[PDB]
């Protein structure tokens, strides 16, 4: 419950969990109001942690304060970022395709240092882009998403490969920084440590430590007990600290002469003078942490220190040695252990707020340098912060960040579940991560400490199997960029409720129970031996005395997609990915009724996916319409809620809004108060209700595919409003200026009966494939003509027509009507780009019924396309005349592991007639641990079980046994689950019964519309003659390379010569054969391709004599 | 081996250093206008202009008279530029454009998945074509589709 | 795929090269095989065997002084082309 | 300073700009850009041509001009696989339907005109360039066929009467 | 063998090419770095698109425009210089540079 | 140097003739990339890799 | 936006490829300095100029 206007849905849930599922889209906002400096996020950083509040642009101000010239006689400072409102609401942004930013404002401040002043101004910084409240910013109109992206952070790795020349461990240790130089401790074949330092040709150790500057005694006291360390100090062969030094610089500078002044700072430059060196703050309490070098000490000096370095190496020999811990003085002994990359208390999370905060990094150093050049070049006693600071590659920066970066995606909303979906994701890919062709098999597994972190169901099955991911569920993010995780912690066997946070570190200190186990009604455990996790992912039984922590329910490890499939836990990891990713496909339907079977994940994850139109604060109800709902607050005030009615998404569906509230009724705050586009009553709902049945009828549920009732088709059940943007614009060129306009050229007034008197076609008239949207004519020129069009030109009379006719033509196979013409123009002063006059857009929307070919599926992975809609009278009825809807086929069932699909088919027949169990004498013994008011229900009532705790198989059996007869007394499903069919089509009863149900089954977006595509003769390629590519133009399909295979060892050769020569790339080849066809003659002998003839130039300009010989 | 290659053979080893470099026609790097102004180079332009400016350049410096330092960085240079024309990438840093993307060369007109025989030669947009998705069709003779 | 690149194969057993019985030794940490002729000649000596590897079992395990055939394979696992080619010619 | 920013303006573009045009070009840039840090907005063609005491209509000359190639070569999608010359419609290819249609209007006007006398024909022919491509006049038609041009220029207009007789016309309605 | 390639083929003979080859195969030279007017949009004389150099970018047309049919062709203007022809010559007619150093 | 089986005995049958001396052969197992890429048409070996 | 499409700098004619007459047309000669001799067919009614670029 906890949500006010919830519809009832009863839940089999046998546990009680004591956390509410968070604020789903937590990810995105904290992190961006972290950027910014909300007021909300600096009391909640007072809350947890409140030594340092400070935003990202803070961060970003204060490392780059000051900023002095090499004179060091002036200084340039930063202080204070503050934004203004936004300049344009959300709405009128993405009308008029504007940015929804809001200006920055930094205090700057020059000093000069020998004669003493400050210079402070409030400098316009630039306009930055805001999230908005669904957690998604809107460029260019536009509206885009910042994924999360997943990498390694910085630190100290450990690890050892064997060596099958020599069968020896070899340890080694990469410290990786940020934007820094690594440097590697290795230990070779021998029983010496190379010490590569930046990538050229290795090292001793001894050479480094007298650069920093020990001395030999200083390193057998540091390293005595270290075998390999006095090895290397004996085979020194070097003495002398600048004797190192100069090594050092021939092999760092190779190409340069040394002197003893650069030798000495360039070694203090790579790793100590921090403009070319940071470990961030991760890195810092990485290492500190890993090192145990501070405890309670803060975190600053983001390079790095000589201790740090001889602690590495004293470490690394230790780990060489086989010690198990390590004391270092200073500092907290730590566990002397190797290093896994793909843990995830190694595999941090760069979310939205580091993203922005490093290209505003990168802007402010190429701010930097234009700024510390004018330093000199300008005149003292004259600049000003004003004259200082260039804005203009800081802007650049975020504005290509935001465009054309391949993290700020394109918002995938073609329903609530793939917005929301989109958002919380995590993708290991993009700049700074890597990428698929370096993507090693190993980072796409699941590691155990995945559990309650990050989903191992949900992932694109393509090529992105891995590599790509979802947040879990109860899932929350360290300020340091971990994933924390909720558990409940418990005190001797006493399960408290004290919820405390833990990474993924603390989950393999300590030891983590599980949900459902039998706590006694007061914190205890009831059997002693326990399942619970160990650090290295093993399952064990401790007695129950050791467990310090609990999960908090379950369904914790999975994402918030997967946690909507019921009967989850009965499916294969395969098709319950593939009902994953198939789940966020649906289409919008025009009716969205919601689902009889569900989980909890329905209603929580649609009034937080944000396209819902939410009640802000109670009160009654004044005025509703289509449009608009104006609420009457209990304190004087109103307020109207626009609606959003046939708005086109961005993959093309409707996105309507219609109200659920009443003109008198009285609603609360945090209120569903309107549906959204796969919304009913406030909860989910991506599909419709749908009688299915099991059997293999006729062939035509053959291999996955499916059939279906046409009243499926007569009744509008599966439906779906597509919205196309057109789009044309009026611009300059060389010879004038084009012009909308009617006239056009040669085309009869008929089909300009659509068009208006000034362009555009009229508002409701139905378009076909090919019809004039925007008549547009732009000028041509002075060609002379051919003298055939020059008498028929002197025949008729009708003239020239300098103008040439580029209409805005409908493209092929598209039709149906047209909602909604938004036109610009530079007369009304719009925001046009250089040499533009006119700009309008035409939406046009069709309405597609369900058809053969169209990609169905159920919650389950159970994909298929419409093999036959078959009439409503050949198909198999029941025994009260009512037909089936949907046939699947039986194959597909026990071969894909998937009976998820069964159970769900069983429990809506259940939840469609209703049941009651007659509790005459005593409760059955199925019963017993139902919850209260299931003993009995109503016909169409809807239920939900929780995923990894729902209805039990001896709990369906029991449903399924009393299921209270329709409106005759018939039980049609029998307690085995299965109905005597009657064949629609022939006459007879099928011999045997049938599982019959209601299952609940999508409409993905893989329409046959889309997909189909047919090209003669269309568009050519430039350079290379081939005809062109994709449904956008016309294009052919590309015969490649396998193809020839196959058709050469068919032997077909004149197919061959004709596929490669005359339907491709013979230039005059392909008019010869179009003519020959029409004149009906034999097709003509092929020629030479054009595509050779471009390779034999290419060869010729590569200086390679290349000719053809006769004989 | 590459020796008895030159000697078998009427080649004479002096092509080997070049002298005078061809061009390519201009259709196979065409400078096509889109509707807008927004013209199309074909990135083999560049390369034709560097080496045409830089062998400008060393013509009018030995002309003028110039000392040895100029002349012979002029023509590593010119050496450069051949170089890049011919295979960028190959010998030190790839010769960028903007947004730092490296150019495409002539031998890179041939290399790899994308050059002019995996992707040009072999397989062929074709015209008379279509695609669609499948559905089971069996009433149909197994000589028969449906279409 | 290894085997028609005609690579040399990870788990690398050498054949025979002559009959006669075997002169067995396991030396420090892996094995040390060697076939003794029988016209005779000189003795092939096959050192670098890991005992990571097994000896091949047919009919009973590889025993010392078993009589080897002339393209025998001795260990455990998977001979290379190359060999059995220089040994027994193109039709084996 | 000079030699350097010489050989800039002529080796910096694809196409070459002489360099007056590049000056105001660079002067065009800085007053826009100026504008932008002090307003906030940018400018309008009119603000502009004010601005550099010129004509709206050179400022849009300019702004045509300024604008540089984008190349063939760079990565289409949003992973890279194909470049942007693979996408883009040879707009003067021979478009294969108005070749055979031209060559069927060649063949059904020739009937036409055969279907007339052959001094109205040849009239027509030579009037009209169908025979080689060149427009023989009123005078060379009446030279060679021996004739004054006012008697040429007769036939002309009734043979140019004839063919306007929907008769001789229906089959070559279609052909505009 | 064939220049305009009739499909009669026995061989495909590579071969190292020379400079006397090189600058046999060329129709002119190249030696300004200039490829289209800015303002008229039109080829550069001696640039990377000269039609001199490499041919009509129109069908029987000379660059000054002084030939315009098919009755001129095959003969070269003697103002422009651009040789009248089919304006697919652009496809196949090379150019070369000579270098002012090895 | 490798070379093909036929072409190897033809040149030891043109050999025999005019001085006889004979080339000595040995059979070579090789794998199908140097196999492929040892062709005789250059055309082919150009276009696989 | 729109769309693509596009097109090369220049128009293409179509008439008859005709061969049987032309216009009738000369041969000249020039000469380089180094002893090259080329050939270049000029129209008839044509002021053949001294000097050519070869
Ligand atoms: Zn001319």
């Amino acid at each position: 419950n906890s949500v006010p206007g919830a519809p009832n849905r009863v839940s089999f849930a046998k546990l009680r969990e004591p956390l509410e599922v968070p604020g789903l889209l937590d990810v995105q906002t904290d992190s961006f109001e972290w950027l910014i400096g909300s007021p909300r996020w600096r009391e909640s950083a007072a809350e947890r942690g409140d030594v340092n509040p400070v935003g990202g642009l803070e961060e970003v101000l204060y490392e780059l304060s000051p900023i002095e010239d090499f004179s060091g006689s002036m200084s340039l400072s930063f202080s204070d970022p503050r934004f203004d409102d936004v300049k344009a609401p959300v709405d009128e942004c993405k009308d008029k395709d504007m940015t929804y930013a809001a200006p920055l404002f930094v205090t700057a401040e020059f000093i000069n240092n020998n004669t003493g002043e400050i210079k402070s101004q409030t400098v316009f910084m630039g306009d930055f882009p805001m999230m908005t409240e669904k957690g998604t910013f809107i460029i260019n109109g536009t509206e885009r998403v910042v994924v999360s992206q997943l990498v390694r952070s910085p630190g100290v790795y450990f690890d050892e490969t064997i060596d099958k020349s020599t069968d020896k461990t070899l340890h080694s240790v990469k410290v990786i920084p940020s934007r820094g130089a690594w440097l590697e401790f290795d230990v070779d074949k021998r029983d010496t440590v190379g010490v590569r330092i930046d990538r050229k040709r290795r090292q001793p150790v001894t050479v480094l430590l007298k650069a920093l500057g020990w001395t030999s005694e200083q390193i057998v006291e540091r390293f005595g007990f270290s075998e390999i360390m006095r090895s290397t100090l004996e085979k020194d062969n070097t003495v002398g600290t600048d004797e190192a030094l100069l090594d050092i610089y021939r092999k760092l500078r190779p190409g340069e002469p040394p002197t003893k002044e650069s030798a000495q700072t360039l070694l203090e430059n790579l790793f100590f003078k921090e403009k070319r060196y940071d470990l961030a703050r991760v890195g810092r309490y990485k290492v500190n942490k890993k090192l145990g070098l501070h405890v309670g000490e803060p975190i600053t000096s983001s390079t790095l220190t000589e201790e740090d370095v001889v602690a590495t190496i004293e470490y690394l020999v230790r780990l060489h040695e086989g010690q198990t811990t390590m004391t270092v003085p200073g500092g907290v002994e730590v566990p002397v252990e190797t290093d896994d990359i793909d843990h995830f208390g190694n595999r941090r999370l760069r979310t939205v707020g580091e993203l922005i905060q490093n290209q505003i990094r990168v802007g402010m150093s190429r701010m930097e340098r234009v700024v510390r050049e004018r330093m000199t070049t300008q005149d003292v006693e004259a600049i000003t912060p004003q004259t200082l600071i260039n804005i203009r590659p800081v802007v650049a920066a975020i504005k290509e960040f935001f465009g054309t970066s391949q993290l700020s995606q394109f918002m995938d909303q073609n329903n609530p579940l793939s917005g929301l979906t989109h958002k919380r994701r995590l993708s290991a890919l993009g700049p700074g991560g890597l990428s698929r062709e370096r993507a090693g098999l190993e980072v796409r597994d699941v590691h155990p400490s995945h559990y309650g972190r990050m989903c191992p169901i949900e992932t694109p099955e393509g090529p992105n199997i891995g590599l790509i991911g979802s947040l879990s569920v109860y899932a929350r993010v360290n300020p340091f960029g971990f994933i924390e995780t909720p558990y409940r912690k418990v005190v001797d066997g006493v399960v408290s409720d004290e919820i405390v946070y833990l990474t993924a570190d603390e989950e393999d200190r300590h030891v983590v129970a599980q949900a459902n186990s039998p706590i006694d009604a007061d914190g205890r455990f009831v059997e002693p031996r326990v399942l619970v996790r160990r650090k290295a992912g093993e399952v064990e039984y401790v007695p129950s005395s050791e467990v310090d922590y609990m999960d908090v329910s379950p369904r914790q490890m999975v994402s918030v997609a997967t946690a909507m499939i019921p009967f989850l836990e009965h499916d294969d990891a395969n098709r319950a990915l593939m009902g994953a990713n198939m789940q966020r496909q649906a289409v919008p339907l025009v009716r969205s009724e919601a689902p009889l079977v569900g989980t909890g994940m329905e209603l929580r994850a649609a009034i937080d996916a944000g396209d819902v139109v939410v009640a802000e604060e109670s009160g009654v109800i004044e005025e509703v319409s289509a449009d608009y709902i104006t609420v009457m607050h209990d304190n004087g005030t109103r307020r109207t809620y626009r609606m959003r009615k046939f708005a086109r998404s961005n993959h093309g569906t409707c996105a309507n809004q219609c109200p659920i509230v009443d003109a008198g009724d009285r609603v609360e705050a945090g209120q569903v108060i309107a549906d959204g586009p796969c919304t009913d009553d406030g909860e989910m709902a991506l599909g419709k209700n749908l009688l299915v049945a099991i059997m293999p009828w006729e062939g035509h549920n053959y291999e996955d595919a499916i059939i279906l009732s046409n009243r499926l088709v007569e009744e509008d059940v599966l439906t779906s409003i597509h919205i196309e943007e057109h789009e044309i614009d009026a611009r300059d060129t060389k010879l004038g200026a084009e012009e909308i306009t009617r006239d056009i050229p040669n085309i009869s007034d008929e089909v300009l009966a659509d068009l208006d008197e000034r362009g555009i076609v009229r508002i409701g008239a139905e378009v076909r494939d090919g019809d004039i949207l925007v008549g547009k004519v732009t000028p041509k020129g002075e060609t002379e003509l051919t003298p055939e069009e020059r008498l028929l030109r002197a025949i008729f009379g009708e003239k020239a027509r300098e103008v040439r006719d580029t209409s805005l033509k409908v493209p092929h196979g598209e039709s149906g009507k047209v909602i909604g013409i938004r036109v610009f123009s530079r007369e009304d002063e719009d925001e046009l780009p250089a040499g533009v006059n006119e700009l309008v857009r035409v939406y046009v929307a069709q309405k597609r019924k369900i058809s053969d070919g169209d990609k169905l599926a159920g919650r389950h992975g159970n994909k298929g396309v419409i093999g036959k809609i078959l009439p409503v009278e050949d198909m198999p009825f029941l025994a009260d005349g009512t037909p089936v809807d949907i046939i699947l086929n039986t194959h597909g069932v026990p071969r894909r592991m998937n009976i998820g699909q069964i159970l769900e088919t069983h429990l809506g027949w259940c939840a469609h007639s209703g049941w009651k169990v007659d509790a005459a004498k005593g409760v059955p013994d199925w019963a017993a641990r139902l919850p209260d008011e299931l003993l009995e229900a109503q016909p169409n009532a809807i239920v939900s079980t929780p995923v990894f705790d729902g209805a039990q198989e001896a709990e369906l059996q029991g449903l399924l046994s009393c299921t209270l007869p329709n409106r005759d007394g018939d039980v049609l499903v029998d307690a085995d689950g299965k109905a005597m069919l009657f064949d629609g089509r022939s006459g007879e009863p099928f011999p045997y019964p049938v599982t019959v149900g209601y299952m609940y089954i999508m409409k993905l977006h893989h329409l046959v519309d889309d997909k189909i595509h047919a090209r003669s003769t269309g568009p050519y390629s430039m350079i290379t003659q081939q005809p062109l590519g994709g449904k956008a133009q016309f294009g052919g399909q590309r015969f490649g390379e396998m193809e020839c295979w196959a058709m050469q060892a068919y032997g077909a050769a004149y197919t061959l010569q004709e596929l490669l020569t005359i339907k491709s790339d013979d230039t005059v080849g392909r008019v010869k054969v179009y003519e020959a066809i029409v004149k009906g003659e034999n097709i003509p002998e092929p020629g030479i391709p054009e595509s050779f003839k471009v390779l034999l130039k290419e060869l010729q300009s590569l200086c390679l004599n290349v000719e053809v010989l006769s004989s | 081996k590459v020796v008895a290659a030159f000697q078998q053979s009427g080649n004479s080893p002096m092509g080997m250093v070049l002298d005078a470099v061809p061009v390519i026609p201009p259709e196979l790097r065409p400078m096509v206008q889109l509707d807008g102004g927004r013209f199309a180079t074909s990135d083999l332009n560049d390369l034709y202009r560097r080496v045409i400016n830089r062998n400008n350049r060393l013509k009018r410096l030995i002309d003028l008279g110039a000392p040895e330092i100029i002349v012979n960085n002029e023509k590593r240079m010119l050496q450069e530029s051949v170089d890049a024309l011919f295979d960028n990438g190959r010998r030190g840093r790839p010769v960028t454009g903007p947004g730092n993307r490296p150019l495409k060369s002539l031998s890179d007109l041939l290399k790899g998945k994308q050059g002019r025989f995996r992707q040009n030669l072999l397989g062929k947009r074709v015209d008379y074509s279509g695609r669609s998705v499948i559905v089971v069709g069996p009433q149909l003779k197994l000589h028969q589709c449906g279409l | 795929q290894e085997l028609f690149e005609a690579r040399v194969p990870r788990g690398k057993a050498p054949i025979a090269d002559v009959t006669g019985r075997v002169r067995l030794e396991d030396g420090e940490r892996f094995y040390k095989i060697t076939i003794v002729p029988d016209d005779g000649g000189e003795e092939v000596v096959y050192d670098k065997i890991s005992k990571r590897q097994r000896l091949r079992v047919f009919k009973r395990v590889l025993s010392d002084g078993d009589h080897v055939e002339v393209g025998q394979q001795l260990m455990e696992g998977s001979a290379d082309p190359h060999e059995v080619l220089r040994v027994q010619g193109p039709r084996e | 300073r000079q030699a350097i920013t010489r050989a800039m303006a002529d080796q910096a573009r694809t196409i070459r700009i002489p360099v007056h045009m590049v000056e105001v070009i660079n002067k065009l840039g800085r007053i826009q850009r100026e504008l932008l840090q002090d307003l906030g907005r940018e400018p309008t063609p009119e603000e502009l041509a004010k601005e550099m005491d010129i004509t709206p209509e050179k400022v849009l000359e300019i702004q045509q001009y300024a604008r540089e190639p984008i190349s063939l070569d760079q990565t289409i999608g949003d992973e890279g696989d194909s470049q942007l010359g693979d996408f883009i419609e040879d707009s003067e290819a021979v478009v294969a339907v108005d070749a055979v249609s031209f060559t069927l209007l060649q063949d059904q006007l020739q009937s036409v005109l055969d279907t007339l006398s052959e001094r109205e024909a040849g009239v027509v022919r030579l009037r009209f360039g169908l025979t080689d491509g060149q427009p023989r006049t009123l005078d060379e038609i009446g030279q060679v066929y021996g004739v004054t041009r006012e008697r040429i220029r007769q036939i002309e207009s009734k043979t140019m009467s004839k063919l306007r007789h929907p008769s001789r016309s229906q089959v070559l309605r279609d052909y505009l | 063998g064939a220049m305009l390639d009739v499909n009669f083929f026995d061989e495909l003979r590579i071969g190292l090419a020379t400079a006397e080859d090189i600058r046999q195969w060329s129709y002119g030279e190249v030696k300004k770095p200039e490829t289209i007017n800015y303002r008229t949009l039109k080829p550069e004389k001696d640039g990377l698109f000269c039609e001199k150099i490499f041919g009509p970018t129109r069908d029987w047309e000379c660059y000054c425009g002084k030939y315009k049919r098919v009755r001129f062709k095959g003969i070269i203007c003697e103002r422009c210089g651009v040789e009248v022809t089919r304006a697919k010559v652009r496809r196949e007619r090379m150019g070369h540079i000579e270098l002012a150093a090895p | 140097s490798l070379i093909d089986r036929a072409e190897f005995e033809a040149e030891n049958r043109r050999v025999v003739a005019e001085g006889g001396e004979p080339a000595a052969g040995r059979p070579v197992l090789m794998g199908i990339t140097k196999a492929s890429l040892a062709t005789d048409s250059w055309l082919s070996a150009a276009s696989f890799q | 936006d729109r769309v693509l499409r596009g097109s090369r700098l220049g128009a293409v004619s179509y008439e008859t490829d005709r061969n049987h007459d032309l216009a009738p047309r000369q041969i000249a000669r020039y000469r380089t300095d180094n002893g090259e001799e080329f050939e270049v067919p000029f129209a008839d009614d044509a002021e053949i100029p001294g000097t050519w670029l070869c």
